[PDB]
């Protein structure tokens, strides 16, 4: 099997997306790599919604390989939500050609969370079990038809450039320092695993008794529960302005806390530039509340300080000083 | 942001 670097694209910080190619002749998408997900889907001519409209969309009909299913589709993200229909057709990404993949062509996309975004579609990276019924990940078909190096993908989300970085079937030891830890799936659907506490200088303020999180390269925040994100919002100084908007001074940044992640026997600190988006002199916090879960989202403000490797051949996590 | 599956 081979390796495939697929190279990321960063928009603010908030979404991290690479190119694929649909169908023959090859019909070209960019999607966000989607560790909290496992369906593959783009915007197709069937869409009228807002979305599909500012988005490349696939046409079927101008592609020789593809196969209709039949099988409808429907999906709902934090943000976001898609109908659509499934088929098969060839997908390419970078090096690896994946034939007879099923994807889903889209006829729903509502509302504007899909409309704003910089990426066509999504390609899922978790479990079967998150899957819809009918759809297979595209990563599954890359294990089991033996197109891949190893049954493991690491993802590098640059800090100071657009050096993003997806590894298929390999981990690059350029983009991180130190040793890479090991962390055990819990629950074989997004890529979750427990969390034993959330500190500040020894002090407990978050995940008091253990936690259930998930690594999710698909979400932009640290997403965690209100009670828990609330009291971590007031340790570092993050208040609510009159938009909702949890701001930060940028001038306490030095002056700031670093909150401590522990997880299965190893810190992970995220100090106050780690935290904090700045953006030209206006900060803001990288903590985000969920209404009722009580499952935390380790998404793009931890990848960043962490390279992140997810490996299906003995069900682990990895992670490492991020360079 | 965005927060990708239920
Ligand atoms: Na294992």
């Amino acid at each position: 099997g081979e390796v495939a670097s697929v190279p990321l694209t960063n928009y603010l910080d908030s979404q991290y997306f690479g190119k694929i190619y649909l169908g023959t002749p090859p019909q070209e998408f960019t999607v966000l790599f989607d560790t909290g997900s496992s369906d593959f889907w783009v915007p197709s001519i069937y869409c009228k919604s807002n979305a599909c409209k500012n988005h490349q969309r696939f046409d079927p009909r101008k592609s020789s390989t593809f196969q209709n299913l039949g099988k409808p589709l429907s999906i709902h993200y934090g943000t976001g939500s898609m109908q659509g229909i499934l088929g098969y057709d060839t997908v390419t990404v970078s090096n690896i050609v994946d034939i007879q993949q099923t994807v889903g062509l889209s006829t729903q996309e509502p509302g504007d969370v899909f409309t704003y975004a910089e990426f066509d579609g999504i390609l899922g990276m978790a479990y079967p079990s998150l899957a819809s019924e009918y759809s297979i990940p595209v990563f599954d078909n890359m294990m089991n038809r033996h197109l891949v190096a190893q049954d493991l993908f690491s993802v590098y989300m640059d800090r100071n450039g657009q050096e993003s970085m997806l590894t298929l079937g390999a981990i690059d030891p350029s983009y991180y320092t130190g040793s890479l830890h090991w962390v055990p799936v819990t629950v074989q659907q997004y890529w979750q695993f427990t969390v034993d506490s959330v500190t500040i200088s020894g002090v407990v303020v978050a995940c008091e008794g253990g936690c259930q999180a998930i690594l999710d390269t698909g979400t932009s925040k640290l997403v965690g529960p209100s009670s828990d994100i609330l009291n971590i919002q007031q340790a570092i100084g993050a208040t609510q302005n009159q938009y909702g908007e949890f701001d930060i001074d940028c001038d306490n940044l030095s002056y700031m806390p670093t909150v401590v992640f522990e997880i299965n026997g190893k810190m992970y600190p995220l100090t106050p530039s780690a935290y904090t988006s700045q953006d030209q002199g206006f900060c803001t916090s990288g903590f985000q509340s969920e209404n009722h879960s009580q499952k935390w989202i380790l998404g793009d403000v931890f990848i960043r300080e962490y390279y992140s490797v997810f490996d299906r051949a003995n069900n682990l996590v990895g992670l490492a000083k991020a360079i | 942001x965005v927060v990708x599956a239920x």
